[PDB]
């Protein structure tokens, strides 16, 4: 068994973490267990604290706007490890007890209970080279030695490790995605009828996505092209929450549909990161540091939870758009569009033990 | 004499201060920080516009003291066009910076994609082109007359003077005084209410004081000249020493804003302050065993 | 603004 | 669930060759494709790798500039273009598959195709008796089939692996102990029947 | 670059015995060590990954472990189908480097070769002497010159008597032989 360790620049206090990936179950989040190793000789009268904070970054690292920091703290938890606080009566995890047994008597445990229904670790892709710091939600465990919390702490006396709060695909598949849209232009005849569906709701990263398109064009308007695209929606929730949109994959076929006819076809799409390196603000999965990441997994939320959850909430949809040729007595190059949306889930399969 | 040299001294000191500050900020921006952000481009554009606008102070000053324009017709047109073009350019650059900060604070999600430096360059070029719609026509009507005893540089109208001159006056009043102040005050008010909608309290108070002082200096510098121009257009005024010191003082304050803009937008920026000061330890994450 |  | 390799054969020093690895049951974006070669009588050496999810592409330090790996995602196939094939490139090239996300070793490996870059050509095996077995020399290229009495005493014969001689052409030997030995060379269609 | 030292290069065990294969890494790889098994004439097959996790379908008798930069593959009960060549890879950094390879063979009693000498046939010198060692054990063996460079070839372990075979050939001149 191996555990992660990090030491302060002065090398006096070091903190031990069993793992750096914490699974976010909908009902509860896995506890953040760890042990900090200190020494009474260095700390004459100070008390060491461990703080777990959730940092959300609004914009670029440089302020350049009245000198204010675009960095919100969505959740901050604090605990006094040494001396052992008689206030908290939390038990000891088996990993924590093993760490205490392995380390000396100068090792003290800390545990964090992350409340449920919080944003996961998501980082926004900066696209072209503009900034040196990432932008997004992340979690970090910091342990520092100080006299009291309301005090500036030197960077030489504090450790800090980024941790990931991740979610995995649900063990059971859901209802098959399906969308329908009927449209008539000038009440000529029976309306155009578009039907689209996906083979399954939950897809994993790198798997192809099969879109079953079925069109019965009963009107007199010919369909020029059919465009299938996968779009990533990032609910960047804040004061006056907004919506970010980005086409991750696309396929614009030239399959025409004649009036009073039908056309059924299956289009296979695959969202991957090779062709999406130039899209600024694309939600990534948010690893520890600059490393191999992928498209951010769809955020799972409780159906009976609060809607105004700050951070980034990632979701994916498949848009099937038919561009119909427009023109009657006067022949122009204008066109109309009939589109449907098929929401699906993009996650990682649960690791097998 | 005593009452005819104070105006000259005031104009000279305002001009030299403006050019000194503008040249300093231009050199620092172009040499040290190297214009790698949208804001840096915005302050650089403001500095260029303000320096160009203030560079015409010696010409007007020597026209005042001599009572004539000894340069010539070409310089007459050049100075008129420069003054009008760069005054509009400065005010409109202020407006664009105000709306940029409003978008940055009120809509950070939209600012993440709407503050690309290419977009800033496009905005500044569009501003300089839009300000040209008065810079060229004034150059197309800036010939000089041999006035009896003077060669004064004025604006020519081949159509009814009392109509087109008042039209230009009111157009400058509406498109350079009231709409810009409206844009600035709305943007900064939306910013301050968004900030107050939430150590942070002291920073918020500092930001409120900064936006308030910017608005106050703009609305204190630019309103007296426009108000007095309107009053002069409406009713004739007798000429006295108080008249000839006030008329000029209003202009001096109007260029004081041009000087203060660099004194505020640049010399208080954090990155600019760091560059000006220049001009004048983390372990790695490893692993360890765990006996069973 | 005005030319004096 | 299957990896099929093809495009290997005799090449001359400096020539070119292109190997194809068709992946059935795998997605080219959810899995990375690796090429591992095994020299005759040696260990495994990684050659190249491609990650279609990221567009990344890696090569060994001994194959950079010469070897080129690509992938056609439509057919779920990976190609390895090999230019300037030096004599040290004689090996059996395996195409392997690993999980693109959270790499967990080479789960699936292909049967592998032998790539021989010998500068020699097809030659005939010269049969010399040993007064009891027979020895074949200059039998290029591999393989060489040998049998005693046309397959009668097949149980009690020991055949040694072919060793590349200094001339480049391989050689093989066989022995039987208490007749006639028959040898068939498939790459040249030459059958020789000798009696010790 | 990381070089993995797999030892021993070759071992001889019997059915039911316990076999340990050692793998040492030059640098420090966290857990990115995989063990593969390759039989003669067949592609390698992954056995363990992450230096401790058993791959699906692999018999439970195979077990891996780590102690710092020293990785070990253990077979609790050697089976006749579990005698092949085992490699040790490290996928922590690119390039991925494999081990030298440990070859497992069946253990039997010591056997003595029946040395034979065959002079070159007249149909060839119109020129290569050979020394032939048949049915010897263990694999290690030497040769003695008796009448340029000599080439030696060794076969795989015999399926019948679990023995080996060796033949060393050398081309001579017409001075000593004639």
């Amino acid at each position: 068994t191996r555990v992660f360790k990090k030491a302060s620049p002065n090398g006096k206090l070091t903190v031990y973490l069993g793992k750096r990936d914490f699974v976010d179950h909908i009902d509860l989040v896995e506890p953040v267990d760890g042990v900090v190793l200190v020494d009474p000789e260095y700390l004459k009268e100070r008390r060491v604290y461990v703080t777990l904070t959730c940092a959300f970054r609004y914009g670029r690292e440089d302020l350049d706007v009245l000198g204010l920091t675009f960095r919100k703290d969505l959740f901050v938890a604090n605990v006094q490890s040494f001396p052992p606080a008689p206030e908290d009566k939390k038990p000891l995890t088996r990993l924590q007890e093993r760490l205490i047994k392995k380390l000396g008597e100068h090792a003290y445990p800390f545990t964090f209970e992350i409340p449920p229904n919080l944003p996961c670790s998501v980082t926004l892709q900066p696209g072209p080279e503009d900034t040196g710091k990432a932008c997004g939600v992340d979690y970090e465990v910091k342990a520092f030695c100080a006299e009291n919390l309301e005090e500036k702490i030197h960077k030489r006396n504090s450790v800090r490790l980024v941790i990931e709060k991740v979610q995995y695909a649900p063990e059971r598949p859901g209802p098959q995605p399906t969308a329908e849209t009927t449209r008539q232009f000038l009440m000529s005849d029976k309306p155009l009828h578009l039907e689209a569906s996906l083979d399954k709701e939950i897809y994993y990263h790198g798997e192809p996505i099969s879109v079953n398109v079925h069109v019965t064009n009963n009107t007199n308007k010919t369909v020029k092209k059919i465009k299938i695209s996968v779009r990533q929606y990032a609910d960047i929730c804040l004061f006056n929450t907004a919506q970010y949109k980005c086409p991750v994959a696309m396929e614009e076929a030239d399959d025409t549909v004649a009036p009073s006819s039908t056309f059924c076809k299956v289009y296979t799409l695959t969202p991957f990161l090779a062709n999406n390196r130039e899209k600024r603000g694309l939600a990534l999965d948010g690893k520890l540091k600059h490393e191999d990441t992928n498209l951010a997994s769809s955020t799972l939320l409780r159906e009976g939870a609060n809607r105004e959850i700050l951070g980034i909430i990632v979701s994916y949809k498949v848009k099937v758009k038919l561009v119909v040729s427009r023109g009657g007595l006067l022949g122009d190059l204008a066109s109309s569009d009939v589109a449907v949306e098929l929401p699906f889930t993009l996650m990682h399969p649960k690791p097998k033990e | 004499m005593v009452t005819a040299i104070t105006i000259m001294a005031l104009y000279s000191i305002v001009c030299v201060v403006g050019l000194f500050g503008n040249f300093l900020v231009m050199y620092v921006i172009v040499r040290y920080t190297k214009m790698k952000t949208a804001t840096n481009i915005y302050i650089f554009n403001l500095a260029l516009a303000d320096a160009l606008a203030t560079s015409t102070l010696p010409f007007q000053s020597v026209n005042y003291l001599m009572g004539t324009w000894p340069f010539g017709n070409i310089l007459c047109k050049i100075v008129i066009s420069i003054d009008y073009y760069n005054m509009f350019t400065s005010i409109f650059t202020l407006c664009t910076m105000s709306v940029d900060r409003y978008i940055a604070v009120c809509h950070p999600v939209k600012a993440l994609d709407f503050r690309t430096p290419r977009n800033a360059k496009i905005v500044n070029v569009c501003n300089w082109i839009l300000s040209s719609a008065i810079g060229l026509p004034v150059m197309f009507m800036a010939t000089t007359k041999y006035r009896q005893g003077s060669i004064d540089c004025t604006l020519t109208f081949s159509h009814p003077t009392w109509y087109w001159e008042n039209l230009l006056k009111i157009c400058v009043f509406i498109f350079a005084f009231i709409m810009p102040v409206l844009i600035i005050t709305v943007c900064y008010g939306l910013m301050i209410l968004r900030l107050k909608s939430v150590e942070k309290d002291r920073n918020l108070r500092r930001i409120t004081r900064m936006v308030l002082v910017v608005v106050a200096v703009f609305i204190v510098c630019w309103t007296p000249i426009h108000i007095y121009v309107i009053i002069k257009a409406l009713i004739t005024i007798p000429e006295t020493t108080f008249q000839t010191v006030s008329w000029h003082f209003c202009i001096a304050l109007g260029y004081t804003n041009s000087c203060l803009n660099p004194v505020l937008y640049a010399f208080l920026d954090e990155n600019f302050k760091r560059c000006f000061r220049e001009f004048c330890e983390s372990c790695t994450t490893a692993s360890s065993s765990l006996a069973k | 603004y005005p030319w004096f | 669930v299957q990896l099929v390799e093809s495009g290997g054969g005799l090449v001359q020093p400096g020539g070119s060759l292109r190997l194809s690895c068709a992946a059935s049951g795998f997605n080219v974006y959810s899995s990375s494709i690796h090429w591992v070669r095994q020299a005759p009588g040696k260990g495994l050496e990684w050659v190249a790798s491609i990650s279609s999810y990221y567009g990344y592409t890696y090569y060994a330090d001994s194959v950079k500039g010469r070897f080129t790996i690509s992938a056609d995602t439509s057919k779920n196939t990976a190609y390895l273009q090999m230019n300037s094939l030096r004599a040290e490139d004689t090996a059996v090239y395996y195409c392997a598959r690993s999980r693109q996300f959270w790499y967990s070793g080479l789960d699936y490996w292909g049967q592998g195709t032998l790539v021989t870059v010998s500068s020699a050509s097809t030659k005939g095996p010269s049969v010399f008796p040993l007064a009891l077995g027979c020895l074949v020399k200059d039998y290029f290229p591999e393989p060489v089939t040998v049998s005693w009495n046309s397959g009668a005493l097949t149980s009690g014969v020991h055949t040694f692996p072919a060793v590349l001689q200094s001339s480049g052409l391989y050689s093989l030997s066989s022995v039987v102990t208490v007749y006639i030995c028959n040898v068939n060379h498939k790459p040249s269609n030459t059958k020789v029947d000798k009696k010790v | 670059d990381i070089q993995m030292t797999q030892s021993p290069s070759s071992l001889s065990a019997s059915v039911g015995d316990r076999v340990t294969i050692t793998c040492r890494a030059s640098q420090s790889v966290s857990s990115a060590v995989a063990w593969y098994q390759q039989k003669p004439g067949k592609a390698p097959k992954l056995l363990i990954y992450s230096a401790s996790s058993l791959y699906s379908g692999v018999p439970s008798r195979f077990s891996g472990s780590r102690s710092g930069t020293d990785f070990t593959l253990t077979i609790s009960s050697l089976q006749p189908e579990d005698f092949a060549t085992y490699y040790c890879q490290q996928y922590k950094y690119v390039p991925v480097t494999f081990g030298q390879g440990t070859k497992v063979e069946i253990k039997r009693t010591v056997a003595a070769p029946s040395v034979f000498i065959f002079p070159p046939s007249d149909s060839q010198l119109k020129a290569s002497v050979v020394c032939l060692l048949n049915n010897f054990y263990p694999r290690e063996a030497k040769v003695q010159w008796k009448v340029g460079n000599s080439q030696e070839s060794v076969t795989e372990q015999d399926s019948k008597d679990s023995t080996y075979s060796l033949s060393s050939t050398l081309t001579l001149s017409k001075a000593d032989y004639e």
